[PDB]
């Protein structure tokens, strides 16, 4: 086992703060942060990756175990001369000097690269966590320069921690928290106070009530309105809370995660629902956030809550995937705006195991793309990709880059976990090379852009794509794998003679057989079949289909549905009106994406079929999950 | 088990002739009848509520208010179906409605306690969580909406039902009657005050004399404004991590516990200057009970207390009207390096108070290091050598009496009281024991002062001050001793307010010029005299000589410097308190805390304080550091 001299190629750089959320005059502001870059050519500017982009409006993560060698070679690029410290700077020796000008400057422009043997002074102990958290920041002016924008997370870890990968993960996944309250009557603020909000109309509030950050600034970072970005996590893989406060003396933020605990060690470890930060106190704390769904951080000090605390975090549970519908979509849903044609056009039709002549996306186009509207914020794990087959040509694409966007208006590209600078995607190899890519971190978006970055004979696919929603547990409810018995379903009558029982224990979305079926004893709209959940349910929707009797075909053509919490009297589905008319089945085969707007909390689902083909026939299967149970 | 809590909401009048608040009930409704477990240490609190590891507590609130009013928890585990917090997580529509119960509604409570949020395998028993109320979350409270929720191994039930347990809830809670839930003219709204319990109101119950008592503790508020408790006896669960004074922010919530002596219904303290006018107290009666039907060493100590004079910073100066630094010292004429007249404790070598005793230009202002583990007696023999009377008494210990009576003075009521006038000599006896002690999770030496009690600051202030040091057993034996154990060196963090001194306009005859217009009580002359400084020496006045490869323990505390807390700074230096190891060391106005440091960084490093609004009023000094010999 071997030591690391691990160099961060760093710089300070500014642009600042974006409000544009929901809740246009909004304002430039022009602070100073830290920024990762790519060598000693100060050149790339080192894209924030998907993983960490929670980061977002201080510095890049710096890391290190026991017996290691840190390293920085330092830019500034700016006005007020800035620098880099923390704790362990461990500078050497003595010199020929004027009582020790130990002083640590960096003009702008210049390089000042500092470099150390990191001491277990700094490491984490046997008593401690895999990791402790440690701040840098510019000492140029403490006081100044950290409402100024240089907060800095410094990671220090045990022996064997790390990876090839870059960071760690062994069950980890990891996030800082920066919660401090900025204000501007420091660092260069002048240069924003007469830049942006005066020119002719100006002479307005001079420091009279106007604090400008106590108008605003409660940092948990810096996208701290009501609302800051990456805070992505699987809701097993353990994770990590980076939590270190700073500013000033009133700079206390007592924070929490609503309904989740926390484990913090220090002599031992002892469990905890909320941590009073304070100003210099690096904060490590784990936690197992088995509650799936979508919660908030909030430093629960009444008055910082109530000006920009309440900032979002996301868990998925990842037992959660299926197809996004590509058989089960969206007729002709979205393709592109000019990426795309030859006469067998685009998508239109560019699905997986789509048969046919005409089958599938075809552009010989060196500059290319398709893009699929999922109508609403969703989380995609994968995308199944695949290719087509022509006159005896084998053409497909071999590589490709995802980019999304979950607005519409500003994109940008995709960083899969701790890839390079982009994520390159293999394609397939071949006219049936299914190559089930799956996203390492996963995305959300609305929108997904695929371009090719080669091709056979024509930048050439078919797709499906992997996911559900945030948790509206798209996942079927066990009417296929039968977790509901054959005993747990009634219906109100079922067909039934000698050669045949088609009785409500068959209604499975695909089920084979004599009587592979629901069917009624006779034909009625009063008719009605029932599951019941021996517990209490929250459902997406019902997945609808038909028989195949080798007589004839038989399929519901319309249904209607009921809910019920005693399973003896019924309160029934509806619209923004009257009651639901379900777009139901058309075939013998083929499932039904029939899903309900306001999701239906219920323990007792029955289906009122409507309208029909031939008779009422019936394989179904329902979609969801649970709350709380009963009461 | 399945726990149901069937106890909604209301609005309630309040007192102890001024405010009228929102509470949160307590009753056995269907509809809206009386239900009352309040008698005494509840205040303004929903019935505290406790559920075991395992188990599964059914709230269902009935509203009643012209506010609309959720209920939400900490500590526990819930479905979005609960939560009672609004903001979108989504959340359908059924699954929104427990986020805000309209005014004068009705909503079910669905609260889980998995494993994963039960108490961890070593340490309080049973955990100090609070149920709060959050639609405004400044509103909910301020107005009057808490309770206590507590959460615990498998057997309360079971193995409260067998066993005995003296616990209460203390609501340490500053609700402010202008952020309530209600809004010529002169007399704007105010409050500021324990359970609910005001300016020096009192409210109920003690717990049994020889043995121990438990109480879960719940800081609140709508602010960043932190407080400092105590009372008689040491307040030893923190952890099993061993406390002076229970210290409480913003929210918080550890549990804790003490011994104790007798019926003396002991003092409680918020004991700082500001929140103290409109403070926190109450008592507690310590009774009788019902379930009956290489030896110690001998310390030797002479101190004086003695007049002297004091230049905070001899070593360097440079004023003029040239800084903030320019203007400090006597805000008229004389203005250079800051020279006042102070009365320090000081030490001498026998009853023949004549021999100086040799000085530590490295303490400063600070008094003699005193130093006694646990099993030891301080025989502590004290002059006044200054005009105005004083004493001496240890934060720390509580075994302090007369040396050869158990006596009080012919006439107070403790010694700290109003005994030693200019000239006579009292023989003070200190006996320390392992209550008062470090233990086996804290350092081996915790860190305690003694000031003298005459006045509290009005002396402290004007030189009272001197490091007290309390420690575990140990000679040619125990731990650390087979070649040396290296030295004791103390910082002291303190802002002496001269304003307040018992040396007030003395010194303005003095080193003030001209009293020729007599100036008094001031806007900036004021300010001119709140001197921030560690030991005396400010402004980078005389620092500490300290070498490379060097190491031992510094003990640090906050004094006089109050109304705030001190982050505290150590320049590329990173220290062991605690056995973790932070670089900062947060300290309150009680603070005693003993850190430990590995001396290998050299060069000059600005010690000071991670607040930088002090460390510009003065509040630094130098260390450096480079190879030795021996
Ligand atoms: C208890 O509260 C009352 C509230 O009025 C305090 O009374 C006065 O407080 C003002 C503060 O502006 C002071 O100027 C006076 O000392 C008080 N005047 C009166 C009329 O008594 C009172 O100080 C509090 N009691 C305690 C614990 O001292
Ligand atoms: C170098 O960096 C600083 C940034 O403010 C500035 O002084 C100077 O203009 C820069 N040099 C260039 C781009 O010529
Ligand atoms: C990428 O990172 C995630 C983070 O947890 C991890 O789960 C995944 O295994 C990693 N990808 C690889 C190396 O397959
Ligand atoms: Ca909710
Ligand atoms: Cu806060
Ligand atoms: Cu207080």
């Amino acid at each position: 086992f071997q030591k690391k001299t691990r160099h961060y190629f760093i710089a300070a750089v500014e642009r600042l703060w974006d409000y544009g959320m929901s809740s246009g005059s909004v304002p430039q502001f022009k602070k100073v942060v830290f920024q990762e870059f790519t060598d000693g050519s100060f050149t790339q500017p080192l894209y924030r990756g998907e993983l960490n982009e929670h980061l977002g409006l201080l510095g890049p993560y710096i890391r290190a175990e026991v017996e290691d060698n840190i390293m920085v070679t330092f830019r500034n690029q700016a006005s007020r001369p800035y620098s880099f410290y923390s704790s362990l700077i461990s500078y050497e020796e003595d010199q020929r000097q004027g009582a020790e000008p130990r002083k640590n400057f960096v003009k702008p422009n210049e390089t000042k690269t500092y470099f150390w043997k990191v001491q277990h002074h700094m490491a984490p102990t046997k008593d401690e966590f895999d990791c402790k958290a440690w701040a840098y920041f510019s000492d140029v002016d403490l006081e100044k320069d950290v409402h100024s924008g240089l907060i800095g997370p410094l990671l220090v870890c045990h022996t064997n921690t790390l990876n090839p990968a870059h960071g760690r993960q062994v069950t980890v996944q990891e996030f800082a928290l920066f919660l401090t309250i900025f204000d501007e009557t420091k660092s260069w603020y002048f240069t924003e106070n007469m830049e942006r909000n005066c020119r002719a109309p100006c002479n307005i509030q001079m420091e009279d009530p106007t604090f400008k950050e106590n108008y605003r600034f409660h940092a948990i970072n810096g996208y701290i309105m009501d609302t800051l970005p990456g805070l992505v996590m699987a809701q097993d893989q353990r994770i990590r809370w980076y939590l270190l406060s700073m500013g000033s003396n009133e700079n206390i933020h007592s924070i929490h995660f609503s309904g989740h605990v926390f484990t913090v060690r220090k002599k031992e470890e002892y469990k905890m629902a909320l941590y009073n930060l304070y100003p210099g106190v690096f904060e490590t704390v784990e936690m197992l956030p088995s509650k799936a769904g979508i919660w908030r951080v909030e430093c629960l000090i009444g008055e910082h809550l109530h000006a920009g605390m309440s900032t979002l975090f996301l868990v998925y549970s990842n037992k959660c995937q299926t197809p996004l519908g590509m058989a089960s979509g969206h007729i002709r849903d979205f393709q592109i705006t000019a990426s795309g044609q030859y006469g067998q056009w685009a998508p239109k039709l560019a699905r997986l195991h789509y048969s046919g002549s005409i089958n599938a996306w075809s552009t010989k186009e060196p500059f290319s793309w398709i893009k699929v509207d999922l109508l609403a914020p969703m989380i995609i794990h994968g995308i199944k990709t695949q290719g087509a087959r022509q006159k005896f040509s084998s053409l497909y694409i071999s590589q490709f880059i995802i980019m999304y966007s979950l607005d519409g208006k500003k994109w940008q590209t995709y960083r899969g976990n701790s890839t390079g600078t982009l994520m390159v995607f293999f394609g397939n190899v071949d006219s049936s090379g299914i190559k089930h890519n799956i996203f390492n971190p996963p995305i959300i978006a609305r929108y997904i852009r695929l371009h090719p970055t080669h091709y056979s004979i024509r930048s050439t696919l078919r797709m499906e794509l992997m996911g559900c929603d945030l948790n509206s547990c798209s996942m079927p409810l066990g009417m296929e794998s039968k977790a509901i018995s054959d005993a747990q379903i009634t219906a109100s009558s079922y067909f039934t003679n000698m050669f045949a029982t088609w009785s409500p224990s068959k209604a499975r979305l695909h089920l084979q057989g004599r009587s592979n079926a629901w069917r009624p004893q006779v034909n009625n709209p009063k008719e009605w079949l029932q599951v019941d959940f021996q517990k209490t349910m929250k459902v997406t929707g019902v997945t609808t289909q038909g028989v195949k009797s080798l007589l004839t075909s038989m399929y519901v053509k319309e249904f209607l549905i009921s809910s019920s919490q005693d399973g003896h009297q019924w309160t029934l589905f509806f619209q923004n009106g009257k009651v639901k008319v379900f777009q139901g089945n058309q075939d013998s085969f083929t499932p039904v994406v029939n899903s309900l707007d306001p999701p239906l909390l219920t323990r007792y689902l029955r289906i009122h079929p409507q309208s029909w083909v031939h008779q009422i026939a019936l394989r179904m299967e329902v979609l969801g999950c649970e709350a709380q149970d009963l009461y | 088990a399945t726990r149901r809590y069937y106890l909604g909401a209301v609005e309630l009048s309040w007192d102890y002739v001024v405010y009228k608040k929102t509470l949160f009930v307590e009753f056995t409704d269907h509809l809206f009848n009386i239900a009352k477990p309040r008698p005494p240490w509840m205040g303004l609190l929903g019935p505290t509520i406790q559920a075991e590891v395992y188990d599964t507590v059914v709230i269902t609130l009935k509203n009643m208010a012209s506010h609309p009013v959720s209920l939400h928890a900490v500590g526990v585990s819930y479905w979005k179906a609960s939560e009672g917090a609004e903001y979108d997580d989504q959340t359908s529509q059924r699954e929104k409605e427990d986020d805000k119960v309209f005014p004068g509604g009705s909503h079910t409570y669905v609260w889980q306690v998995l494993k994963e949020n039960g108490p961890m395998a070593s340490d309080p028993l049973c955990l100090t969580y609070s149920y709060l109320s959050h639609v405004d979350l400044v509103k909910d409270l301020n107005s009057g909406l808490i309770g206590a929720l507590l959460v615990c191994r498998e057997g309360s039930l079971a193995k409260e039902k067998t066993q005995t347990l003296h616990k209460f809830i203390l609501l340490f809670a500053v609700f402010d009657e202008g952020k309530s839930w209600h809004s010529s003219a002169r007399a704007w709204p105010k409050m500021h005050t324990v359970n609910g319990y005001v300016n020096r109101s009192l409210p109920g119950l003690i717990g049994c004399h020889r043995k121990s008592v438990y109480w879960h503790v719940i800081g609140m508020g709508t602010t960043p404004e932190v407080h400092s408790i105590f009372l008689e006896g040491h307040t030893f669960l923190v952890r099993n991590h061993r406390q002076a004074s229970l210290e409480i922010s913003p929210i918080t919530f550890l549990t804790a516990q003490t011994l104790l002596m007798d019926l003396g219904q002991f003092l409680l303290f918020c004991h700082i200057s500001s929140h103290q006018h409109d403070g926190m107290e109450a008592y507690v009666k310590v009774d009788s009970c019902p379930e009956e039907p290489k030896h110690p060493k001998t310390w030797v100590h002479y101190i004086a207390a003695e007049e002297e004079d004091w230049d905070y910073a001899p070593l360097v100066l440079a004023p003029d009207d040239r800084s903030y630094k320019s203007q400090y010292l006597n805000n008229g004429p004389q203005r250079i390096g800051r020279k006042y007249k102070k009365v320090r404790f000081m030490a001498y070598t026998d009853e023949t108070f004549k021999t100086r005793e040799a000085i530590q230009h490295e303490s400063g202002i600070l008094g003699p290091l005193l130093y006694g583990e646990v099993g030891d007696t301080l025989l502590i023999i004290f002059k006044n050598q200054a005009s105005r009377p004083y004493n001496i008494y240890p934060h720390g210990i509580t075994d302090v009496r007369p040396l050869y009576s158990r006596r009080l003075p012919k006439g107070v009521k403790h010694l700290k009281d109003f005994p030693i006038l200019p000239g006579e000599i009292f023989k003070y006896k200190w006996t320390v024991t392992v209550e008062d002690g470090p233990t086996k999770s804290d350092p081996r030496c915790l860190t305690r002062y003694y000031s003298s009690f005459v006045n509290m600051e009005r002396d402290l202030a004007s030189g009272l001050i001197g490091p007290l040091l309390i420690c575990y057993k140990e000679s040619v034996d125990q731990r650390g001793n087979q070649i040396m154990s290296d030295k004791r060196n103390v910082i002291l963090f303190s802002v002496f307010d001269e304003n307040r001194s018992w040396y007030l306009t003395e010194n303005i005859q003095r080193f003030l010029p001209n009293p020729a217009g007599v100036q008094l009580e001031d806007p900036e002359f004021q300010a001119s005299n709140i001197m921030h400084s560690i030991n005396g020496y400010v402004f980078d006045s005389l620092q500490l000589s300290v070498c490379l490869h060097e190491v031992a323990y510094w003990y640090i505390l906050s004094i006089g410097a109050q109304t705030d807390f001190l982050s505290v700074f150590f320049s590329g230096y990173t220290f062991k308190h605690k056995m973790v190891y932070e670089d900062t060391l947060t300290l309150f106005p009680f603070s005693g805390e003993t850190v430990f440091m590995s001396m290998e960084n050299p060069g000059l490093w600005i010690l000071g304080c991670h607040n930088s609004d002090f460390r510009n009023r003065g509040m630094t000094a130098l260390l450096k550091v480079s190879s030795c010999d021996k």
